[PDB]
């Protein structure tokens, strides 16, 4: 992530060709690795007959009980239960009733044991790519940047400060405020610069219709996060997962309400927790369940207000990084004159003014682009409130 | 009158300004992302190796014995027996998934141990009984017998000198002195509900009695009772209330019984039907015919208003212990619990801190104790001062509890 | 939850409908005021003329008696009743007792009239806050303030309106214990205080002073422009 | 689509150049005046860079391309003015008249005759007219000429001054970030004759500006971070005179032309050392120019400052040599007893207290080889004045109890207790010296070289350790005497005691470990000349190693001093020297990869890195040259630690996947010493990737291979929270991971991270990036261990006292004459700023704020404020001079 | 987004939050463009109008 000239300079032509040099050599070295292997023994006769000892259509079974005389009991998908033997090379130390095993068809015998057993709905929610830029991308939020770093990055990088006072770091963080402020960016910048793994949850993702399929996916969600790295979980749009827990008249409302009541249990209920951090985000905060807002579950409440006349300059500066800017413009024209508008408004102004230059056959962008752009973006919010009663 | 695109004017744009390094820098970034892919499929080293033992011990088995245990060994199934008839086998056997057969015993059996309701090994071809089995134990109650001590002493539940006193009477005292109840002529209650505001200490009292129990203690995961199949959740209730009768005096802790049934209604003709069958099965094995004897039930909830009056009846839930907020003497004891194990100044007072938390819980007090040390890491200190806690009270409570009353305060001094 | 009544209490002892009246004060234009050695001064901001009206009917600074002033915030309707009522009391006091009216006596009348106006149901309280400035009580300069709850109170430098928290924090680091003599210096303190306006256009400041012996002296936008020039003269020492 | 009606320019410049063949002949006025009316108007419709779409430039050539093909060549009688009207008007649209094979024909309109002063109609326009087109000429057209035919025709002759005025025009029009476009122009034009381009561009830059030097100045050194061998040879010496001739910032000479010492010429920086002795200005820049010249990148400068001004201007030499060294001892004496230091912590051993209740009882460990590691509770913590009377009684008993190699080891630990000392360091040894034993005196007198290491004053050039050496008829008296003095005089390149210790090589007394460390002792001294050392080593190498096919005591020690005597030059003559000198059998051609890449410390020479892979890649090699593929991988570890993190991410990407993944003996035995050589800072990417292969011990191999990778997994200094890994692996490492073999090792790894609170700079990067070695002192250890049997006997000479080039620690002191100032410094996560808007904010981590002797840390360019100007070198270096000036109200 | 209680609707919002997020979630999509057309400008929600 070092393309730091950020412009059409020969350095970025030199830097990226270095990256081309190392990856081509990494290709050619592993190309030589599968080339110059004169070693053949296959399996020195042991695993080769074993791979022929097991059946070729390997099937999947489920343990019920363990009769340890090398002759146990299993269960199929339909529930057909078979007094099968153990056909060796399996240590009887990691097989428990519930752990799924590997079976045959002709004799149904236990050949291996199936590992990791993840239902392929939670593996979709496992992020592999760092999407966007680092903390230097966003346009100045540094009082609240230092807040989220105290609970996520700093306890993982340097947990020597906390043992000197015996204080565990906070676990839950709410991001709340008006829309268009930077909630989704602050999660993506953390997921960029991190060392542990990352999990994203899009709102109504853990909602199904089979009346028990809802809460069952939540158990496997925290199970995967606990079994893997000391990592964090980002669950966004939790306004569709909690509203004050009232009792009413609809029957599909309860399997909604029950799944959202056992997330409470997995979070800060019994046993312990492990090193799992949870980051949650909404637009509205007052319509939530007060059982989730209490500390023990969430220890940080972070406001994201609409910007000022000072850090707004940093918003216009970053979104006008790589565009040909004519020297006629003043950034403080649109900032000081109008004092209402979000950070997502400013990105729309910079894109619209660039469209106005091609609209009148230009490359550079003058003040007259921003005069028409600041109009056209802002005409989507109504005229006003009250008349001059107050003075 | 605004139109500014024509195919000739397209060729104006992509030649003006850095014609030298435009594609020269771009396709270098393009084919390296292609090369990010072409490394990955060239590696291909996924390697989901499992099942295999260390390859230095099974060598004796997979020489001939594995081939000796293919054709002579049997793929026999297990079943259940209804009954038998005299002078003959005449064995009537079901599967509950397959059909019901009437079969013969084999030669390798003793005809005495073919008692009714017994799991037996059954042939696949002629379906003869070969091997009788030990009875089935339920697999998921074994998963939720705790077999583990969570470490919370009664000295950490401060502010609750009387709620523990009520809870000591029901759980601990008949299990250690079952004399004074009989020697006066009373009976102890058998069901205690816990209700009140959240974060008040519901889980702590349940976590602390799992420490000092000297008895069978069963945590019950609440949403395991709700299943996909019809009647499956009601069968899970039964296996729980059978094995409790086997051993003596086992403890069962439910938690958030708001989820497993709160109200019985039917106006739109449907809804939470399967939840009601599991919930009413819980009732009839709680009171009814065959009283349970020595089974103590603890429940805890945050929303006690929305529960069924069938559970509100004493005889099922007998003692209503509620948790409130500690007045002042409770909170001053709570600060001394959660801040004794941290590097503080040895001269500060805590009663001034308990003033400034008027309507607060035990969770909110601990959040102040954790936050005050976080201000010490904002600066460069290793001990907490008085103003560290005073800023932490404004950070936790006053940042969310009041914003109009603090600046415009001049109605009260 | 429970407010919707001026007679009910909260479970933690509050009157939210009284507290909501102070929220209506924060929609008003800011007005500041200090006292000095002899000359008291108060200024208002946010004139914002709209190209088609006469500006002598939008006045926010009035005089109750010959030696007491008034500046307010909130909404314009409720201020007109309080101003017109206070002119009667500061005149009927002179009839019953032949003295002139002190600046302390008229603020207790405004607070007590707003007091009983809060107690009875079906009486919406006044959503205004006022500044009473008068060097009347035997050559002594004073300034008080009010509150929609009905609590008269004395400061030495005051700010109200939309943005009072910045100005009141500004004056604490600016009001010297050195008394601002050479009273154009004290007037330049207010123009420096009102320089932190919501937009600071320069020509939206209406400062009104009183030399404690004459009547009210409304400043013109040529003398006030001279004081805005010398504020930029002292600002040249930053480089 | 509102076309039509206002298409004036697609009609009349569509007709009048179409009437130009209709009015060239038989119309002498219409040939000229309509051309001039075409020329100025097409010139005028391009000068505003606010209409890129030109109503002529992509409207006329639809017929005008076929016109110009019949107007410019086919006229054949071109006048003196009509060529200045044709070529001035028709060389403008030719980048867009023609497609991508324009690159051979930017001349068939232009270079018929370049009309006059082509910037006359191209001055105020940035690049739309011809300046992009000028770069198109220098890209392809000049390079094919200047590939072998630089000295050539008009394509070079006028093109020189044509590129001269264009390079002036980049810093003329707007003076924007197109300043850096001039090195984009100067290096593409005549890539190898860059200096022939730069010599005109040096003098043009000297008269260009004195404020717009510095961002182009750092643009050069960013391009000089990696190049070809000849480009790094060329543009670094072009970099030198710009703060010498244009400006006189000039305090960036000494270290930032140590950049240019080894590549261009060793005497050239000595002529720049002469240029140091020219600009003797005042004292303050002179002071900190010569602060680095002793113990920051090299020593050996104490012979050139005893000339005719020996009062104070040349009496800084001994002050540089040992007094500011002793003022640095006054840091560890005064300032570091003040911050966090009593004489004996001695309690990282005591931090193993909670283990005795973890699982019942304790007191089960009674291994005698743990008592080797018991010396490092006293040994490592007592660096920088951890002086101990009777706290060495754990040493004093175990010295007189058993363990002859530990008698040498505990005696060698006394030199680490008194490090950087000359005042009373020998007096501490003398009371613990006279025991009349072989092992006791050979460890103590080797430690005497450690005490005066970095001093190089008159302590014992041949006094003590030469008299220790001539005592030999026997064991380590023969060995341990030559090692300490070459360790002490490693910073020097003195010839005399090298010739005193050359008959150690010429004795042919066949003690093998003595001759091996003899190559290591002479290797630490010199890096340049004295080819007779290369002669002396290979004579005994051909005598001894030819009559054997055996252990790496031959191989790990004897070619290594050859590589240390020829370290750091990418000339590739040293490979022609060494590899053709030892043309031999392949077990002696193990040494082929040593002196090849020891001259290749750090640069971008990726063509070497592929021959560092492709020759001996895998081959599966049934136990014959497996040492060579490890040592070929050993030389992959360097040429990776200096490219300032550009290849470090690529190094951890390759060596994580390729070897430890799809390897064998190369990966699972040796390939973790990269991480024990790449960085010593620590970060949880590689710090957690090593216990992926360590918690999985993979015990089927001789597991001390993987437990060697345990050992220098803790080869990251600057103490951390890594105690969680080592103590928990020490808990499983007591019973399992047998305490007979590595109970020394895990606690060697445990006790080395908290060596001392401070003094962790062992990582070969000073100022920003220059080497300053540590290489000649470190690299023997990672060459020493990649096997076994030196965990018991022979490597105990090495494993204690191998690397001893720790150069202090932080950048807090002020030294303003009386040394009373402390100032206000502001420490931050390091710079990222390369080219952005004007005043580029230097850093980003504003939270930390100290005043005085605060730590260095991994990426810290610590700045200062409060208008103290800090006008010393403006590049840091931990002995700032800090004058005072405040003329800005 | 209306209130809770037995009013408004949850499930209409449950679908709406996914439309609110598959084009503006953690993963930004490319080369997919949406067109929305309706009257009643002031009564659609102020989270997809941003
Ligand atoms: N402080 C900021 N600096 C720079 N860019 C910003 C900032 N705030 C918002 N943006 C812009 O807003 C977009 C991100 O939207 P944001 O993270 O505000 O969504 P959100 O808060 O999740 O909105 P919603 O709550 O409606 O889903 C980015 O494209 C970014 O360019
Ligand atoms: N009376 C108390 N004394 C000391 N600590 C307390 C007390 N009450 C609560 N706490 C602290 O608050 C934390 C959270 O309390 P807990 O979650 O047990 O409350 P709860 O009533 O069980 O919450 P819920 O009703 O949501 O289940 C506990 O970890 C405990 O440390
Ligand atoms: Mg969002
Ligand atoms: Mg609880």
């Amino acid at each position: 992530p070092l393309v730091t000239p950020h412009t059409q300079c020969r350095l970025k032509l030199l830097k990226l060709e270095r990256i081309k040099d190392y990856l081509l050599m990494e290709e050619e070295f592993i190309r030589n690795q599968e080339q110059m292997k004169p070693l053949e023994e296959k399996q020195e006769e042991e695993r080769s007959k074993v791979d022929d000892l097991r059946g070729t259509p390997m099937s999947v079974g489920t343990l019920e009980e363990i009769i340890d005389d090398n002759h146990a009991i299993v269960s199929t998908s339909v529930g057909s239960e078979h007094y099968v033997s153990i056909l060796s090379f399996v240590d009887k130390d990691l097989l428990e009733p519930g752990c799924s095993v590997l079976l045959n068809h002709k004799v149904h015998a236990v050949i291996g044991v199936l590992m990791d057993d993840t239902d392929p709905l939670v593996t979709v929610m496992k992020v592999e790519k760092a999407p966007q830029e680092t903390y230097a991308d966003i346009g100045g939020l540094d009082n609240q940047i230092q807040e989220i770093k105290e609970s996520v990055e700093l306890p993982l990088t340097h947990p020597e400060y906390y043992e000197e006072m015996g204080i565990k770091p906070p676990k839950g963080v709410i991001l709340y405020g008006p829309p268009g402020t930077g909630k989704t960016l602050l999660a993506k910048a953390v997921a960029n610069q991190t060392s542990a793994t990352f999990l994203r949850v899009v709102g109504s993702e853990l909602i199904q219709k089979y009346l028990g399929d809802g809460p069952k996916l939540v158990r496997e969600l925290f199970r995967v996060a606990e079994e893997h790295a000391p990592s964090i979980v980002f669950i966004d749009e939790i306004d569709a997962i909690g509203t004050k827990r009232y009792d009413s008249n609809s029957g599909g409302e309860r399997e909604i309400q029950r799944t959202m009541l056992e997330l409470l249990n997995q979070l800060d209920g019994f046993d312990s927790r492990g090193d799992v951090k949870v980051i949650m985000a909404t637009n509205r905060i007052e319509t939530l369940d007060p059982a989730l807002i209490r500390p023990g579950r969430i220890d940080r409440k972070i406001e994201f207000p609409l910007p000022d006349e000072k850090t707004k300059k940093r918003i216009f500066q970053i979104h006008t990084s790589r565009m040909t800017l004519a020297d006629d413009v003043t950034l403080d024209d649109l900032i000081m004159a109008k004092d209402d508008l979000s950070g997502a408004d400013i990105k729309a102004i910079c894109t619209e003014a660039g469209l106005m230059a091609l609209r009148e056959r230009r490359m550079k962008v003058t003040n007259e682009d921003f005069k028409k752009s600041k109009e056209n973006v802002l005409y989507k919010k109504q005229e006003g409130t009250p008349e001059g009663l107050y003075l | 009158p605004i139109r500014a695109l024509d195919e000739g004017d397209i060729a104006l744009l992509k030649t003006y300004g850095q014609s030298t390094y435009s594609r020269q820098i771009k396709q270098v970034e393009d084919d390296i992302q292609q090369l990010l892919k072409k490394i990955n499929e060239l590696t291909g080293i996924k390697e989901s190796d499992t099942g295999l033992a260390p390859p230095a011990l099974w060598d004796l088995a997979a020489d001939k014995q594995t081939l000796q245990s293919e054709q002579p060994l049997q793929v026999a199934r297990c079943t259940k027996i209804i009954n038998a008839d005299s002078e003959d086998p005449k064995y009537i056997i079901n599967v509950k998934q397959f059909a019901k057969f009437v079969v013969d015993l084999s030669d390798q059996v003793a005809p005495t141990d073919i008692e009714e309701g017994m799991r037996v090994g059954v042939d696949r071809n002629k379906y003869q009984i070969h091997i009788p089995l030990p009875p089935k134990i339920d697999p998921t109650v074994t998963m939720m017998q705790v077999e583990e001590k969570p470490d919370v002493t009664y000295s950490d539940v401060g502010g609750c000198k009387e709620q523990i006193e009520k809870l000591r009477e029901v759980v601990e005292t008949p299990l250690l002195h079952p004399e004074r109840f009989v020697n006066l002529g009373i009976e102890p209650p058998k069901g205690v509900l816990l209700f009140g505001p959240p974060g008040t200490g519901k889980t702590l009292c349940a976590r602390a009695v799992a420490n000092r129990t000297d008895a069978c203690f069963i945590r019950v995961i609440g949403s395991e009772l709700v299943q996909k199949y019809v009647g499956e959740g009601a069968r899970m209730v039964r296996e729980l209330f059978e094995m409790a009768r086997t051993k003596k005096a086992c403890l069962i802790f439910f938690d958030e019984i708001d989820a497993i049934g709160g109200a019985r209604f039917d106006d739109g003709a449907g809804g939470d039907n399967e939840v009601q069958r599991t919930m009413l099965e819980l009732i009839n094995q709680l009171d009814g015919f065959d009283p349970r004897g020595n089974i103590k039930v603890l429940m805890a909830t945050n929303r006690p208003d929305t529960l069924d009056p069938a559970l509100m009846r004493p005889g099922r839930l007998d003692r209503k212990i509620e948790f409130s907020l500690p007045d002042l003497e409770g909170r001053t004891h709570i600060f001394k619990i959660h801040a004794r194990s941290m590097s503080v100044e040895r001269d500060i007072r805590f009663e001034l801190l308990a003033r400034l938390c008027p309507n607060s819980t035990g969770a909110e007090i601990r959040s102040v104790c954790t936050e005050a040390g976080m201000f010490a890491i904002r600066a460069r200190r290793k001990i907490a001062t008085e103003k560290d806690f005073l800023e932490a009270v404004n950070k936790v409570i006053k940042s969310y509890a009041k914003f109009s009353a603090t600046p415009r305060y001049m109605t009260y001094n | 939850s429970y407010d919707r009544a001026i007679t009910v209490f909260s479970p933690d002892g509050h009157l939210f409908q009284v507290e909501y009246a102070q929220e209506a004060v924060k929609k008003g234009s800011t007005a500041v005021g200090v006292r000095g050695r002899d000359i008291v001064v108060l200024g208002v901001e946010k004139k914002s003329v709209a190209k088609l009206q006469d500006e002598r009917t939008v006045r926010k600074i009035c005089a109750l008696d010959d030696n007491v002033c008034m500046a307010f915030a909130g909404l314009t309707a409720d201020a007109r009743i309080v101003i017109n009522r206070a002119r009667v009391e500061c005149q009927s006091h002179r009839l019953t007792v032949e003295d002139p009216v002190t600046v302390e006596y008229i603020t207790r009348y405004i607070a007590s009239l707003k007091q009983r106006y809060t107690q009875s149901n079906g009486r919406r309280p006044f959503g205004i806050s006022a500044l009473i400035v008068g060097f009347d009580f035997d050559g002594t300069p004073r300034l008080y303030q009010t509150d929609p709850s009905g609590t008269y109170h004395a400061w030495k430098a005051n700010a109200i309106g939309r943005g009072a928290k910045s100005v009141r924090e500004f004056l604490e680091k600016n009001y010297t214990d050195e008394a601002i003599e050479t009273d154009d210096l004290t007037i330049k303190l207010v123009i420096k205080a009102l320089l932190e306006v919501v937009q600071s256009g320069g020509k939206n400041i209406e400062l009104a002073v009183m030399r404690r012996d004459q009547s009210l002296k409304i400043l013109n936008p040529e003398e006030i422009e001279k004081y805005v020039a010398e504020i930029e003269k002292e600002k040249e020492e930053n480089e | 689509m509102e076309e039509g009606g206002r298409d004036k320019a697609p009609v009349q410049p569509q007709q009048s150049p179409a009437a130009a063949p209709g009015g060239t002949d038989e119309k002498p006025s219409g040939k000229e005046r309509r051309d001039a009316g075409d020329k100025d108007k097409e010139q005028e419709l391009s000068e505003e860079d606010k209409q890129l779409q030109d109503e002529l430039e992509m409207l006329v050539e639809r017929l005008g391309e076929k016109d110009t093909s019949l107007y410019r060549p086919a006229l054949e009688e071109l006048r003196r003015q009509i060529r200045s009207s044709t070529t001035s008007m028709t060389s403008v649209p030719k980048p867009l008249k023609f497609l991508r094979p324009h690159y051979g024909k930017l001349k068939e309109i232009y270079e018929n005759m370049a009309p006059g002063e082509n910037k006359r109609f191209a001055a105020d326009i940035i690049s739309v007219l011809a300046m992009t087109m000028s770069g198109e000429r220098e890209c392809l057209k000049y390079r094919l000429v200047g590939s072998q035919e630089e000295l050539a025709s008009w394509g070079h002759e006028y093109v020189r001054h044509l590129a001269g005025e264009v390079a002036k025009e980049w810093q003329e029009l707007d003076d924007a970030e197109k300043v850096q476009r001039e090195p984009l122009l100067t290096l593409v034009k005549e890539i190898v004759p860059y200096n022939m381009a730069h010599n005109a561009e040096h003098e043009a830059c000297d008269l260009l500006m004195e404020i717009e030097q510095v961002d182009m100045l750092e643009k050069d050194i960013d391009e000089n971070a990696y190049a070809k061998v000849c480009l790094y040879l060329t543009s670094c010496v072009n970099y030198v005179p710009e703060p010498e001739n244009s400006a006189l910032l000039r305090c960036a000479l000494g270290v930032f032309r140590k950049f240019s010492r080894f590549p261009e010429a060793l005497r050239l920086a000595l002529m720049l050392n002469d240029m140091e002795l020219v600009e003797d200005i005042f004292t303050s820049c002179k002071d900190v120019v010569v602060q680095k010249q002793m113990a920051f990148m090299l020593g050996r400068h104490g012979v050139f400052l005893e000339l005719s001004e020996d009062v104070e201007e040349y009496e800084d030499l001994t002050e540089i040599m040992s007094n500011v060294q002793l003022n640095s001892n006054f840091l560890a004496l005064a300032r570091e007893l003040d911050i966090m230091e009593p004489k004996v912590p001695d309690d990282i051993y005591k931090t193993h207290l909670e283990n005795n209740r973890f699982g019942g009882s304790g007191s089960q460990v009674d291994s005698a080889r743990m008592n080797l590691a018991s010396s490092f509770v006293n040994g490592f913590v007592n660096a920088a004045f951890g002086q101990d009377k009777l706290l060495t009684d754990d040493g004093n008993k175990w010295l007189y109890k058993n363990k002859d190699h530990g008698m040498l080891s505990a005696a060698a630990s006394l030199g680490m207790i008194l490090l950087w000392d000359v005042d009373g360091g020998l007096t501490q040894i003398d009371k613990y010296l006279y025991s009349s034993e072989d092992y006791i005196k050979s460890g103590a007198l080797l430690a005497c070289g450690i005490v005066n290491s970095g001093v190089r004053n008159e302590c014992d050039p041949a006094l003590a350790l030469l008299s220790d050496y001539v005592l030999h008829n026997s064991n380590t008296m023969r060995l341990g005497s030559i090692f300490g003095l070459g360790l002490a005089y490693a910073g020097s390149n003195r010839e005399d005691v090298l010739t005193l210790l050359l008959p150690v090589m010429g004795d042919s007394k066949s003690s093998m470990e003595v001759a091996g460390v003899t190559a290591l002792a002479c290797g630490m001294i010199a890096v340049g000349s004295c080819n007779g050392d290369v002669t002396s080593t290979i004579l005994q190498t051909i005598m001894e190693k030819s009559e054997t096919e055996l252990k790496d005591t031959y191989a790990r020690w004897l070619p290594l001093g050859l590589g240390l005597n020829h370290l750091g030059k990418g000339e590739a003559i040293e490979a022609i020297l060494a590899a053709l000198e030892v043309v031999s059998e392949p077990f002696r051609s193990f040494a082929n990869t040593l002196v090849d890449v020891c001259a290749y410390a750090g640069s971008g020479n990726v063509l070497k890195v592929q021959q560092l892979l492709h020759i001996c890649s895998e081959h599966f090699d049934s136990k014959e040259k497996e040492e060579d593929k490890d040592k070929k991988e050993k030389k992959d570890k360097d040429k990776k630690e200096a490219p300032a993190d550009m290849g470090a991410h690529q190094g951890v990407a390759v060596l994580g996947i390729a070897l430890i993944a799809m390897g064998e003996e190369i990966g699972a035995e040796m390939a973790l010493r990269t991480f024990g050589h790449l960085l010593r800072y620590g970060e949880p990417t590689l710090r957690r990737a090593v216990p992926l292969a360590l918690a999985l011990i993979s015990v089927s191999n001789p597991r001390l291979n993987i437990l060697d990778t345990l050992s220098k997994f803790s080869h990251d200094a600057d103490p951390e929270v890594s105690y969680n890994s080592i103590f928990a692996m020490g808990m499983v490492g007591s019973g399992t991971n047998n305490a007979r073999l590595a109970a020394m090792l895990r606690q060697l790894a445990q006790y080395h991270a908290k060596d001392p609170n401070n003094l962790f700079m062992v990582r070969l990067a000073q100022g920003l990036t220059h080497l300053g070695k540590g290489t000649l002192t470190l690299c023997p250890y990672h060459s020493d261990r990649q096997l076994m049997s030196q965990v018991a006997v022979a490597g105990l000479l090495t494993v204690l006292v191998s690397f001893l080039d720790v150069r202090n620690i932080i950048l807090g002191k002020s030294h303003y004459v009386l040394y009373g100032l402390v100032a206000a410094m502001q420490p931050r996560m390091l710079v990222t700023f390369d080219e952005e808007l004007r005043p580029l904010p230097v850093s980003v981590r504003v939270g930390q704020a100290v005043d005085v002797v605060g730590q260095a840390g991994k990426p810290k360019t610590i700045t200062g404020f409060q208008t103290h100007t800090t006008p010393v070198l403006l590049a840091h270096g931990e002995r700032a001079e800090l004058a005072t000036e405040e003329f800005l109200p | 987004r209306l209130e809770g209680g037995s009013g408004g609707d949850s499930e209409v919002q449950r679908t709406m939050l996914e439309l609110l997020n598959q084009l503006d979630g953690f993963e930004a999509t490319k080369n997919i463009k949406v067109i929305m057309a309706t009257n009643r400008i002031d009564i659609l929600d102020s989270a997809l109008l941003r």
